[PDB]
């Protein structure tokens, strides 16, 4: 199988492919193709689903708990952060004047 | 204490981030590398935290051409107003055939590095390397260049900082493990949008199927890769070529030269004898390939690591599924 | 000049346009060629180079009666081939020559794409004469130019699929070229371990 | 050893007394006859299988054709194999070898 | 290989649902939920993965994986020669 | 110097050097020597020509089994007249056609035994037998099937694989005579850097 | 004299040492202890074992081969010099290995070998490349005269690959390098006369400077020379028995050529027919059934007239080397063509490939830390 037979960067036609078995075919076919059965048709499903919502509920309910305290502290992240890493990176930058006229009292 | 070296943590790259790069995907630079935008981040806990980055775009007709920086600075204040500061802590190009830190991207991050020690260099790679292993290479660079700085010239500096033999297989941090703790949001949609509305989630799984069946990916890969690889290994050969020719090869003549002379002559010069050995312009170690081009040895065995996986996972399943 | 150049380039750019180490045997059939891609607008040909350039693209894609309409027209009639004292004998002995190696172009190009020709309908789409066509695919098979066996009752040849990739091809010209850095590394070893030679060879061979 | 067992029993001097004097000695040689009969015959005739046994007569032969199994068949060898139990070709079969290979390209 | 994992687990959850389907005929009757609706999804499935079942296919797909697998092997041919030419270069 | 003296005076003498080729008794020789001698037979083919050289054109230059065959029954009739060849007929006429075969059966896959027959001027069992024997001595490999009255050619295909190891096969003995002589350089550097002090202590038992 | 002066002050030192392998191995705990301390290498300490194997040999071989009557060498040597050694308890290293594969060099000289098996049940300590090597040396050659032809010439192949991971590097083969190298390369010679038309694994063992020389030499022997039934045989015997000197070439003492007759013309018995074995297979099999066209173009092939064509044909498919029926009715030739396998090479490969990447990616790194 190759991309000879195919017309290899371009159709001229109405695609009608027939089935072709390359790398990764049978291998994500039985990956989503099967899930597919398990997901439209299932009673088995979406009880869990369901239950996969409560936990999904309860992580938003733990969470709005630790918004409520990241928005005490994130907010002091924040407006910190604009002062204290400017304030780094102004040393890092800074510094090229302390290499500069260090140097020059040397000689 | 997962810590980098000497000014920095690691990475950690929180999931908005990494939406807003796949937005700006692999177009506005497709077959040009295009700077496509820079990480603005904070210290966190043991890493970084890329929590938003804002994109840089450029001229991108067919060609890059870097543009006035009314756009960079006009963006970080719209940043500031509304979240937190310019904070820019490295940058992500995307860009441009499956993970490779070119010797340009080592110039820029150099640059970048030097400037600020508080950065990783991000290489965003999606399908286009088969996807694959290693989507976020992250990558900052040696403090050891950084205290050797600059410059590595043909013949000075070359040898001598190739002498010190600093690093070129040099260390990439981990970026994800952990709760970033903006799961939140993001968390509470999947519910929603499995199920009862997995329209959107079916769509994104499905695109499996497709990467298999049609045209070429592995074979386009290693042809790719037949050609990517093999420029950068004749390139190596005959710049070694003619450096070890000029090491040896030219001595070999020379000295064979100085044989004739006897080696003195004691009324008056040795004109000859002292004009043996004139300099060529490499005496040893060229050191560019030595370094930049090694740090894409390590990309190249890379791709070769990451084409060859999801082909041995087929091999497996391939047998396998048949067998029954 | 430029017609034995193009009859005997061409066969050997397409048998080796796979290989990295492509030997070009005229320098200046290769400039003319050159020139002609260049020209953004290629206009029907005039000059008696365009027309040697314009069969040479035909006679690349095996069509011999594009190349001999290129070759063989009124106005390099009258300007080259009518100042032979036997233009008649230089014009068959030609169109013979185009037709034999463009069969050669021909199968060199399509080979990739063919599991069995037969030689009846090599004989019709060429105008050569059968004996002709079997003694050159013979020839391409014994000089290992052509990966094919010949059928002596059913007078087809029957290629072997054993043609490599563009992914197998980029292996064999990096092997090749990893093959050169090896004898360049051995080359460059052996002026390393002469040292430095000087002070060692001086005491054996009286 | 060149396995010439007409030769051989042709060969015997019958008046070395040493060569009577060891017991079992001349059924020995003969059940080596018959073991190499087993391994590369898959028919042997009644008249060829006699004479590699020293031109056994009939009623001596019904010995060796017990022994082994060994029965007449339709004019009028004795059957000594099955064709295809015989040969035993273990020949082009592999490149089965994908489990340890990709155990070791693993990592 | 999470993609790979999360495979077959789709089978064994098929396998999982495929048994309540058959199972809702074998306790009393059931199965209008896999007479033609899975019936048709299972039909196709096969028609895809994997396919048609000659002995010709299975050779096929051996000479395939012999050939993937001789690629895959040059690819680690090429990593070894990667190192080779850095190596000397570096000596 | 003799060949220029043949290629320029005596041409005719081409004859015998080629009669004494092809009844060569040793066939390693016969078959080393004959690619020289085609060169030679090419290079005058425009001042000489018998059906002796003319059957060596047309089997190793021409391929033209049909005319070949035609020029070796001509070739008995010069070989009978003349002088020097008489006592060579028989010796010729065998060489000739095993000569003949070999270069059909490396062209050709599939073979008629029938065909043979009547170009040997034999019975098919005689031809079955005698190309028995050329298959023996030439190393083909070929299968005879007796039924179909065809002779298969093995295909001798040199798998891509195999031509690659034979001019890697020089690279791994370089690669690896490579590999020893920088281990033991390497070996004699890590040597040098080993401290002379610790041979002193032995001296005081 | 000096030849002498060297041999007898050869000997007097292993016998006086004999004493203290005896002593130290078996029953002193702390005089093993104070050895494990003091020094750097106990490579020193391991050496002198398998060092001994082939010096002793050497000089045993010249007492051996000068003294033909009232022997003193060869009953000293196997009561006391060997078994002594051996037979007690292992000294606590790789030593157990060494003292057994000193012995197992020392009884394979002498052609009396059937305790190949207990040997192989007393190496319980773990096979290292450079006891493992030395191993197949010897049990492959036990194969070569069990006639296991397919077995001993797989055996010899690993062996001479030289990516069994060797690396050596301070003398543990010292002197005698390219003896691993020609003696692998020329038993092996021997085996692909008996059998070959199945390996395809003659790739692998030996390389084509070699294969292209070895190739052509069993062609000329089986078919039309026994020319090479004598070049063959000539190298084949210093490898075979492995005499590790011959003694002093000189017509005044006679001495050395008298073992030596036994010696050569021992193997003189092996080669001779199992090579006229070859033969017979040397003609490729060429329609699978035979029919009458080709059972009888195989008798004509096989011998002439008349007397005894089929006498000689059914005794050579007994040996091993054919599996065959006969019809009655029929009168017909059924036979066995068996064939080996196209690639066994690439997969063997894949992991030696990868030590060249791995050894090179290290020796590197080893460079990479001195120059840093």
């Amino acid at each position: 199988y190759a991309t000879r037979e195919d017309a290899p960067i371009g159709p001229h036609l109405q695609s009608m492919p027939s089935e072709q078995i390359r790398n990764q075919l049978t291998a994500m076919s039985s990956v989503l193709a099967k899930a597919l059965e398990v997901i439209k048709p299932a009673h088995i499903l979406q009880e869990k689903e369901e239950q996969h919502q409560l936990a999904v509920t309860a992580y938003l309910k733990n969470s709005r708990k630790e918004h409520q305290r990241i928005l005490a502290r994130r907010q002091t992240i924040e407006e910190r952060k604009e002062r204290l890493e400017s304030l780094n990176i102004q040393r890092e930058k800074e510094e090229l004047e302390q290499r500069e006229a260090e140097l020059q009292k040397v000689r | 204490g997962g810590s980098g070296d000497s000014a920095v943590k690691q990475v950690q790259i929180d999931g908005l981030v990494v939406l807003k790069i796949i937005k700006h995907y692999q177009e506005e630079g497709q077959g040009t590398e295009v700077v496509q935008g820079v990480l603005l981040g904070l210290v966190v806990e043991d890493r970084l935290e890329i929590t938003n980055c804002f994109p840089f775009p450029q001229h991108t007709e067919d060609d890059a051409d870097f543009d006035e920086v009314q756009y960079q600075m006009e963006m970080m204040r719209s940043l500031r107003h509304v979240n937190i500061d310019h904070l820019h802590v490295g940058w992500y190009q995307s860009t441009y055939y499956g993970s490779f830190v070119t010797r340009a991207l080592l110039d820029s991050q150099f640059s970048y590095q030097h400037a600020i020690e508080e950065s990783v260099v991000l290489i965003y790679d999606p399908i286009k390397t088969a996807q694959g292993s290693l989507s976020l290479k992250a990558y900052r660079l040696t403090p050891k260049l950084m205290e050797v700085c600059k410059e590595k010239d043909f013949s000075p500096e070359a040898l001598k900082k190739a002498n010190i033999t600093f690093e070129h297989m040099f260390e990439e941090v981990p970026i994800v493990i952990k709760n970033s703790h903006l799961i939140n949001v993001l968390m509470w949609e999947l519910e929603k949008k499995s199920a009862v509305a997995d329209k959107h989630e079916l769509l994104s799984l499905a695109s499996s199927n497709h990467l298999g069946k049609n045209l070429q990916l592995l074979m386009d890969r290693v042809d790719e890769m037949s050609q990517d690889i093999v420029k950068y290994n004749t390139y190596m050969r005959n710049t070694s070529k003619q450096q070890q020719q000029k090491h040896q090869y030219q001595q070999r003549r020379q000295q064979e030269n100085m044989q004739r002379q006897s080696r003195g002559e004691p009324p008056l010069p040795e004109e000859d004898l002292s004009k043996l050995f004139k300099p060529p312009q490499p005496p040893a170690r060229m050191d560019s390939l030595l370094i930049a081009g090694q740090i894409n040895t390590y990309c190249q065995n890379i791709k070769e690591f990451t084409a060859q996986n999801l082909g041995k996972l087929f091999m497996a399943q391939a047998l396998q599924e048949y067998n029954n | 000049y430029l017609v034995s150049a193009m009859l005997l380039e061409i066969p050997y750019m397409a048998a080796h346009e796979s290989d990295a180490r492509r030997r070009m045997i005229s320098k200046q059939f290769h400039h003319q060629l050159r020139v002609g891609e260049r020209q953004p607008l290629l206009g029907p040909p005039e000059s008696m180079r365009e027309h040697v350039v314009a069969a040479s693209k035909a006679m690349k894609m095996g069509d011999w009666k594009t190349c001999h309409s290129f070759i063989i027209n009124e106005k390099m009639n009258g300007k080259v081939w009518d100042l032979f004292p036997e233009a008649d004998k230089v014009r068959t002995m030609l169109v013979r020559k185009i037709q034999e190696e463009s069969l050669r172009t021909y199968l060199f190009t399509y080979s990739s794409v063919y599991d069995s020709i037969s030689m009846e309908t090599l004989s019709d789409m060429f105008e050569l004469d059968l004996p002709t066509v079997h003694s050159i695919i013979s020839k391409m098979i014994i000089n290992e130019e052509l990966m094919a066996s010949l059928d002596q009752p059913t007078q087809t040849v029957v290629m072997h699929r054993t043609e490599p990739t563009a992914q197998q091809n980029l292996a064999l010209q990096l092997a090749e070229k990893l093959g050169s850095l090896v004898e360049n590394n051995e080359r460059v070893f052996d002026h390393k371990q002469g040292t430095y030679g000087g002070y060692f060879r001086d005491q054996k061979d009286g | 050893e060149t396995c010439h067992f007409q030769a051989f029993w042709q060969a015997l001097d019958e008046n070395m007394d040493l060569l009577e004097g060891i017991t079992g000695f001349e059924d020995s040689v003969r059940k080596f006859i018959c073991h190499v009969v087993g391994i590369t015959y898959q028919h042997i005739d009644r008249w060829l299988l006699a004479e590699m046994l020293g031109d056994l007569t009939d009623s001596q032969l019904k010995m060796w054709m017990s022994k082994y199994g060994w029965s007449a068949d339709e004019s009028g060898q004795i059957f000594i194999c099955s064709q295809e139990e015989s040969i035993k070709p273990k020949n082009i079969v592999e490149k089965i070898d994908f489990d340890s290979v990709s155990s070791i390209m693993a990592s | 290989s999470d993609l790979q994992q999360v495979g077959g687990a789709s089978a064994r959850i098929q396998d999982a649902l495929s048994t309540v389907l058959q199972y809702a005929e074998d306790v009393l009757s059931g199965k209008v939920s896999a007479d033609n609706t899975v019936g048709r999804f299972l039909m196709s499935l096969v028609n895809q993965v994997p396919k048609i079942v000659p002995d010709d296919f299975e050779t096929m797909l051996n000479s395939n994986i012999n050939d993937l697998l001789m690629v895959t092997y040059l690819a680690n041919l090429t990593q070894s020669q990667i190192a080779l030419n850095e190596k000397l270069v570096n000596l | 110097q003799y060949l220029n003296a043949i290629q320029t005076m005596c041409p005719h003498i081409l004859r015998y050097l080629t009669t004494a080729v092809i009844t060569n008794k040793d066939v390693r020789k016969r078959r080393q020597v004959l690619k020289d001698l085609v060169k030679v037979i090419q290079q005058e083919s425009y001042t000489y020509k018998d059906p002796i050289t003319e059957f060596v054109e047309c089997l190793y230059v021409n391929f033209d089994f049909d005319g070949a065959q035609k020029k070796l029954r001509e070739c008995e009739s010069v070989l009978v007249n003349d002088f020097f060849l008489v006592a060579c007929l028989e010796d010729f006429i065998e060489n000739a056609r095993l000569f003949i075969f070999e270069t059909f059966c490396r062209i050709h896959q599939c073979i008629s035994i029938n065909m043979l027959a009547d170009k040997l001027n034999m019975t098919p069992e005689e031809a079955e037998r005698w190309i028995v024997n050329l298959i023996r001595n030439a190393r083909l490999d070929a299968k005879i099937d007796s039924k179909l009255g065809h002779v298969v050619m093995g295909n001798n295909a040199v798998s891509p694989y195999q031509q690659v190891i034979e001019k890697t096969k020089s690279l791994s003995f370089r690669s690896q005579m490579l590999a020893m002589n920088i281990e033991k350089k390497l070996n004699q550097n890590s040597r040098s850097e080993a401290p002379n002090w610790a041979t002193q202590d032995s001296g005081f038992y | 004299q000096w030849l002498w002066d060297i041999i007898d002050e050869f000997i007097y030192q292993f016998q006086s040492f004999s004493q203290y392998r005896c002593k130290t191995a078996k029953k002193s705990e702390e005089e093993i202890d104070f050895l494990r301390s003091n020094p750097k290498i106990w490579n020193v300490h391991s050496v002198l074992n398998v060092l001994h194997s082939l010096v002793d040999k050497s000089n045993i071989n010249r007492q051996l081969e000068v003294y033909t009557s009232g022997g003193d060498p060869e009953s000293v040597a196997g009561e006391y010099g060997r078994h002594s050694l051996y037979k007690m308890l292992g000294y606590f290293s790789l030593v157990g290995l060494l003292r057994l594969h000193s012995l197992l060099g020392d009884y394979y000289q002498a052609i009396k070998v059937l305790e190949n098996i207990e040997l192989n049940k007393k190496s319980m300590y773990s096979r290292v490349p450079e006891c493992q090597v030395t191993t197949y040396y010897y049990v492959g050659f036990a194969y070569l005269m069990m006639r296991r032809y397919q077995d001993a010439i797989r055996v010899f192949a690993n062996i001479l690959l030289y990516i069994q991971r060797t690396k050596s590097m301070f003398q543990r083969t010292t002197y005698k390098y390219e003896m691993i190298n020609k003696q692998n390369e020329q038993m092996h010679a021997l085996l692909a006369i008996a059998l070959t038309m199945y390996p395809m694994r003659i790739d692998e063992s030996i390389h084509l400077q070699l294969r292209e020389k070895y190739g052509d030499k069993m062609l000329r022997m089986q078919k039309g020379d026994p020319q090479v039934y004598e070049e063959l045989f000539s190298y084949s015997c210093p490898k075979f028995l492995s005499p590790v000197v011959p003694n002093y070439d000189s017509v005044h003492p006679n001495y050395h050529k008298e073992p030596f007759l036994q010696q050569l013309k021992v193997f003189s018995d092996e080669v001779q027919q199992q090579a006229q074995l070859s033969t017979i297979r040397s003609f490729l099999k060429l329609y699978t059934t035979m029919p009458v066209a080709k059972l009888a173009g195989f008798l004509d092939l096989t011998e002439q007239e008349f007397r005894i064509q089929l006498l000689v044909f059914k005794h050579k498919m007994k040996n091993l080397v054919w599996t065959s029926g006969i019809s009655a009715l029929d009168g017909e030739f059924q036979s066995a063509s068996e064939v080996d396998f196209y690639i066994d090479k690439d997969m063997i490969h894949i992991a030696d490939t990868k030590v060249a990447r791995r050894y090179g990616d290290f020796f590197i790194r080893q460079i990479h830390k001195f120059e840093e």
